[PDB]
């Protein structure tokens, strides 16, 4: 990372401060990370976190400085087409269907999120574009 | 390997005989580490060897054939009826052709006619299974060629063998148009407790086993209508009337009749508290716990008198029995060491003479004495008292054994029709097999019977699986008999333990010690299967089909012994006093047979009757000790299913190609694992292709024509695999959308 | 397949299927020939005649026994009586049933190979065995200790058996037997005045002993009271019906049984023989010896025999130990109802002398096997 980056980094990562003592917590670091465009599983952050216990987790902070290491290592597409065509072969997915795997396996998130990132997204059927859908998402 | 962090496997337990748990770590090849319901977080321990049972994946359990599970073993056979039995209470179900049958307490309405009629229509595999697919494929095999048709019942008596036989036979009534011209069902229901009060004993495991095979002929007119029924018996245990282990009682008839002793029609048998007798003493246990014995009585003559049988024929049979109790308890006192004599005035025999109506003197004489006759002169040679005794029980078998299989063709009177059979459907039902913490040469028998009739069944399912590789054009090479001969030639073949045991019977000065001492020499060393047990002399073991099984000698040269003297049933044959004694005996060596070949030539008719047919099979395993409406017990369903050869089937099979598929639905999971670029116009082409990249040994399956054959374990194998792409699918979407929506989080916070 | 069992004698033969419990054929081992010339023509003279034509016709003819003390003395004969057992009296093939035969101990050892000779050669027999006749008379008796005691026609012998080991330096054998008790039955006749010089008068005079001898339970008692009393004086009929008295000379002459000097033998009688051969063998033993003494064969069976050996040996034998006297019915048949039992054992199966090891070995295989 430039100095440029590094300032933006740190501009959005002092954003994320909400005690101001220039710190986030652990459990913070993946939300600062995809803020700033890393996509880390849980089990990534983790390990990158260095398996953090939950209380330090919750409450340990760290700076900016020791933050960045560990985005430094998360940092370092016919695969997610394909991936989306795992669950169609009319180029479509069931709601319901992409609801409960999305809820119910790998790392589950909750019904309100999936529901506030399918809105608008599912025709009348109950069924979502997902090339379109993709797109958008990476956007 | 196979096992991998986050698998599943099978671990003993005490309380249920396994438990379920996940991995937490891969496995190398020590250790693994394990997660449990209770005691979560586990050290387990290697064999110094084997792993454990690999766990079935969840789309297969709970399905209709436990031969279609990827993975077979006792755990998984366990748990697919554990699950179906208590949460689906669904109880039928289907291992190969074979038919497993869980007894439920609670009678549940599926049995009504709604459902039979919707059957009716309907193939072995266009339904789920239940006892009406079996009726109906029998059925089905009679109309659609000549051949006759078995079914076989096999189980402990209480696993409701009754019950499943009763609902095949409305079914056939219900199917064949049949109802007015005959009924075998009412007929069939009320002749059942007088074989059960004649046939049946407690035996220590539980009360009213069955000790005889019964074998039921259903008849059709050559329109596949009902004529009418004719019964056969087989296996009887001629041995049981006169000698039981502790804690055994005699056939219930004779505790029914002591009961009865109240009443004043019995008054001149004169019979006594029901351990008076010597022939029902020995058990030392006379009472049945949960049983009126007087009570039983009401219905046994009720079903005879409903069944046809005289007023005074039931007063004739009972009679009889009273006679063998009262003979019984005839003593002998020696003459001499070689000679003995029954003394002046005794008792019993002077009551038994009054009841059959001999002379006391010709019978103390004859009981006394042999004759032997040469062509020109005839001698009267006395016999030792321990002659006189086995004399005396082999005149009481005899009887007994008369007097049964005239009860039977009495019944037969009453079931036959005159309508001349053009064909039969056949269902029969028998113990299974036996073994005790003391086994005795009533188990002998039972675990030959049982043995040999698990060798048709394995010939029959190699019949119909090579016809199924034929038709679908596998070399059927590839799959090979298992055979039991190496185990029948020891038992049933001269210089075979049978043979011995005749032999030992003739012997001069023969024994148990004897007997014993001359099986070491011949078999211990030579035959694979026969085996010493270590710490004694009186005892030997032999491999079955199910397990190794432990018979003990000391018994068992006195159950064997049979000759009956001519001269002493020539004199009942003579006897005025009334009609059903001589009709007993109508019409040797027969006389001279042992018991033991008797039954080896009953058991070889009963083969002959089966391997006439084609048959079809139900198994009763009794799911839990205590009667409970609904309950699962795991370590007693363990003894049923090895019992009554489930697992003999399995592991048979399980050396097989034992999981078959549609081409259909091997696309309709697995086109998530074929990749679009490879996804083709024929189906039976494309799969070649895809499934010998992902298995990389081509000998584990077969490209049948129409069917694919894996072997055992590769299904769920290749159902990791597509789990394991779903979830990295998973990630990956769960990865993009948590990324998004935290970032949205952010333009909310900010903004 | 049901073995044959066949036992011979100088007397009877006895038949039959393995697995019955009496003998099928039983006749006199007796070969005639006609003595007189045939004077009527078509007639139907023929060669000779075999047991029961011989008794019947016997008086045109002469009566001759091929066996002499249990060796077969001249063969052809022989060969015919078997002929016309297996074809004639049991009529059945003898190339499908094994066959078993029966022998005194301490025969001619040529005897045993000619007989096993004839049944390979002559009648093609599958397998065959030989027993001595001691050995299963404990079969028929029920026994496996005790001392075999046997006589009938021509031998004599005691062979002691314990827990099923005989005791070959214990064995006895004499000679004499129910025919030179017949001859001697005829000639003390002579002193009464009644005469038999010819075979067909044996055959009478051997009636005679069967009915009408016993066994004296004291013999000087009743040597006074025959000088005594007429009512021990016993008369039977010849069989033109001519009418003998007979006199002590009826008891008398199973008493040369017990003094075989009256014969003319110096030996001792069966009682001192069957102590002899006690003595013979081990102390151990000899209480159970005592304890089971088993007769056999028809010269057993004068009535009061077995009482006399109880008095006898009692007397003789060590004061205390009991002696105990064993004397079935059957005994007459009791050797062939032991070869009975001992060919319808499984194990015995394996024993028989098949076909290939004697055409590999020549008959002297048959004293490898046997015994
Ligand atoms: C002159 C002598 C012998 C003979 C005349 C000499 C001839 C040369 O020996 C034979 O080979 C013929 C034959 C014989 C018959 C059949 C056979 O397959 C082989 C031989 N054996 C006999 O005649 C036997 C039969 C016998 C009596 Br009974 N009990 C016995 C107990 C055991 C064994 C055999 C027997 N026999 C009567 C004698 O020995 C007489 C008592 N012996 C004598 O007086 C002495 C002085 C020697
Ligand atoms: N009931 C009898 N009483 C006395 N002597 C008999 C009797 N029956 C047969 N005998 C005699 O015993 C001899 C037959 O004995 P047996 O043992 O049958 O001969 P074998 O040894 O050939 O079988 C003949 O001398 C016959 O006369
Ligand atoms: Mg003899």
């Amino acid at each position: 990372f430039n100095k440029d980056q590094l300032e933006e980094f740190k501009e959005a990562f002092e954003l994320f401060d909400r005690v101001g003592d220039g710190k986030i917590l652990y459990s913070q670091c993946g939300d600062v990370m995809r803020a700033l465009g890393q996509n880390p599983t849980n089990a990534e952050v983790l390990k990158v976190l260095g398996n953090p216990k939950s209380d330090e987790l919750k409450s340990r902070r760290v700076d900016f400085e020791t933050f960045l290491p560990m985005l430094q290592a998360v940092a370092k597409y016919e695969d997610y087409l394909e991936g989306f065509r795992v669950f169609d072969g009319n180029g479509k997915v069931m709601g319901a269907e992409l609801r409960h795997v999305l809820t119910t396996l790998g790392e589950k998130m909750t019904e309100e999120e999936v529901e506030t990132v399918l809105a608008g997204h599912e025709d009348s059927n109950g069924c979502i574009n997902y090339e379109a859908f993709l797109k958008h998402i990476l956007s | 390997e196979l096992y991998t962090k986050y698998a599943r496997v099978w671990i003993p337990d005490p309380e249920e005989v396994w438990k379920s748990a996940e991995l937490l770590k891969d496995y190398k090849p020590k250790v693994l580490q394990l997660r449990l319901e209770e005691g979560k977080d586990l050290e387990y321990c290697l064999d110094p060897k084997e792993l454990p049972p690999l766990r079935n994946p969840d789309i297969l359990v709970g399905e209709n054939d436990l031969t279609a599970l990827s993975y077979l073993h006792e755990p998984a056979v366990l748990h697919n009826l554990k699950v179906r039995f208590i949460d689906s209470k669904l109880i039928y179900t289907y291992c190969g052709i074979v038919l497993v049958a869980i007894n439920p307490y609670e009678q549940l309405p599926i049995y009504g006619e709604d459902i039979i009629n919707a059957y009716s229509g309907q193939n072995m595999g266009d339904m789920d299974p239940h006892i009406f697919a079996v009726a109906e494929e029998a059925y089905k095999q009679m109309a659609r060629d000549e051949r006759n048709q078995s079914i076989i019942v096999s189980g402990e008596s209480g696993a409701g063998k009754t019950v499943s036989a009763k609902y095949a036979m409305r079914y056939f009534a219900t199917v064949s148009g049949s109802a007015s011209e005959a009924n075998v069902e009412e007929k069939v229901l009320a002749s059942n407790p007088i074989m059960e009060s004649i046939g049946n004993a407690k035996t220590t495991r539980n009360d009213n086993s069955s000790r005889f095979g019964k074998y039921i002929e259903i008849g059709f007119d050559k329109r596949y209508r009902i004529i009418g029924a004719n019964m056969r018996t087989y296996l009887l245990e001629k041995s049981r009337v006169v000698f039981q282990a502790e804690e055994e009682r005699n056939y219930h008839i004779f505790y029914q009749l002591c009961a009865s002793a109240a009443l004043p029609e019995f008054k001149t048998l004169r019979l006594g508290n029901a351990n008076y007798f010597h022939y029902t003493k020995q058990g030392g246990s006379p009472v049945i716990d949960g049983i009126d014995d007087a009570k039983e009585m009401v219905n046994t003559r009720q079903a005879c008198t409903l069944l046809g049988i005289s007023d005074s024929y039931q007063m004739g049979i009972f009679r009889i029995l009273a006679g063998i109790l009262h003979l019984g308890n005839v003593e002998f006192a020696s003459r001499d060491s070689d000679s003995c004599a029954i003394p002046p005035k005794h008792d019993p025999l002077t009551i038994f003479c009054d009841l059959m109506g001999v002379d006391y003197e010709e019978m103390a004489h004859w009981l006394c004495h042999r004759k032997l006759a040469t062509a020109t002169e005839t001698y009267i040679k006395p016999i030792s008292k321990l002659h006189a005794i086995n004399a005396r029980d082999a005149l009481a078998k005899h009887i007994y054994a008369n007097l049964f299989n005239w009860i039977v063709d009495h019944v037969n009177k009453a079931l036959h029709s005159t309508v001349k059979q053009h064909s039969f459907i056949g269902v029969l039902d028998i113990y299974g097999f036996e073994t005790f913490e003391i086994n005795s040469f009533e188990q002998f028998c039972i675990n030959y019977a049982n043995e040999k009739l698990q060798q048709q069944f394995n010939m029959h399912v190699f019949k119909l699986e090579q016809e199924e590789y034929m038709k679908e054009q596998i070399p059927w090479t590839l799959i090979d008999f298992y055979d039991n001969q190496p185990c029948i030639n020891l038992i049933e073949a001269k210089m075979g333990v049978l043979d011995l045991l005749d032999e030992e019977c003739k012997m001069p000065k023969g024994s148990d010690d004897t007997w014993a001492q001359k099986l070491y020499n011949t078999h211990l060393n030579k035959c694979a299967l026969f085996e010493k047990p270590r710490l004694s002399n009186k005892a030997f073991i032999i491999k079955h089909f199910a397990d190794k099984v432990e018979y003990q000698c000391e018994g068992f040269l006195e159950k064997n012994k049979d000759t009956v003297y001519e001269e002493q049933i020539k004199v009942l044959k003579s006897s005025k006093k009334f009609k059903l004694l001589p009709e007993l005996f109508q019409d040797s060596k027969e006389h001279k047979k042992t018991v033991g070949h008797q039954f080896r030539n009953s058991l070889h008719l009963l083969m002959e009757t089966l391997n006439a047919t084609t048959p079809h099979y139900v198994r009763c395993i009794k799911p839990n000790d205590f009667k409970f409406p609904f309950t699962f017990d795991e370590k007693r369903a363990v003894q049923q299913l090895r019992a009554c050869g489930v697992l003999e089937t399995i592991r048979i099979s399980a050396a097989g190609f034992p999981s078959r598929w549609t081409y259909q639905e091997f696309f309709s999971r697995y086109r998530v694992l074929m990749k679009q670029k490879d996804v083709l116009s024929d189906r039976k082409q494309t799969c070649k292709n895809v499934l010998e990249k992902l298995i990389l040994d081509k000998d584990k399956y077969q490209f049948g024509k129409t069917k694919i054959f894996f072997r055992a374990g590769q299904v769920a194998y290749l159902e990791k695999i597509r789990a394991d792409k779903l979830r990295a699918a998973c990630i990956r979407i769960q990865k993009t959308i948590r990324g998004w929506l935290m970032r949205k989080k952010y333009m909310r916070m900010r903004r | 397949t049901t073995a044959l069992v066949c036992d011979n004698g100088s007397g009877l033969v006895k038949a039959g299927f393995a697995g019955d419990d009496a003998p099928r054929a039983v006749f006199p081992s007796i070969v005639g020939r006609p003595r007189h010339q045939g004077v009527m023509v078509g007639m139907g003279q023929k060669d000779s005649y075999v047991g029961d034509e011989a008794q019947s016709k016997r008086g045109i003819l002469t009566l001759k026994y091929p066996i002499e003390h249990g060796i077969i003395t001249n063969w052809d004969d022989m060969e015919k009586i078997w002929h016309h057992t297996f074809y004639n009296e049991l009529r059945v093939a003898p190339e499908e049933h094994p066959t078993l035969l029966t022998e005194a101990p301490l025969n001619p050892k040529a005897n045993r190979e000619k007989m096993t000779q004839i049944m390979f050669e002559t009648f093609n027999v599958p397998a065959m065995y030989v027993a001595i006749q001691a050995v299963l008379s404990l079969y028929a008796s029920g026994r496996t200790t005790g001392i075999v005691l046997d006589s009938g026609d021509g031998v004599t012998h005691n062979v002691p058996i314990y827990e099923g080991y005989a005791l070959p330096h214990a064995i006895m054998r004499l000679d004499l037997a129910g025919r030179d008790l017949t001859d001697y039955l005829m000639k003390i006749l002579t002193e009464r005045g009644y005469s038999f010089v010819t075979t067909a008068e044996r055959e009478i005079v051997r009636d005679i002993k069967e009915k009408l001898c016993y066994v004296a339970l004291d013999f000087e008692n009743e040597m006074a009271t025959a000088a005594s009393s007429s009512s021990l004086e016993k008369s039977y009929e010849l069989p033109d019906g001519q009418v003998i008295t007979i006199g002590n000379e009826r008891f008398r002459c199973p008493e040369t049984l017990f003094q075989p000097s009256f014969i003319g033998m110096e030996s001792a009688g069966i009682h001192e023989t069957t102590y002899n051969s006690i003595m013979k063998c081990d102390i151990d033993i000899r209480k159970d010896l005592y304890a089971n003494n088993v007769m056999s064969g028809g010269t057993t069976m004068y009535p009061g025999i077995a009482d006399r050996m109880q008095k006898e040996i009692t007397a003789l034998a060590p004061s205390t130990m009991k002696i105990k006297i064993i004397a079935p019915p059957e005994r007459k048949y009791s050797v062939w109802i032991g070869g009975s039992i001992l060919a319808s054992l499984s194990t015995f199966q394996q024993m028989w002398i098949t076909k290939q090891e004697y055409d590999e070995a020549g008959p002297s295989i048959v004293h490898r096997k046997c015994f």
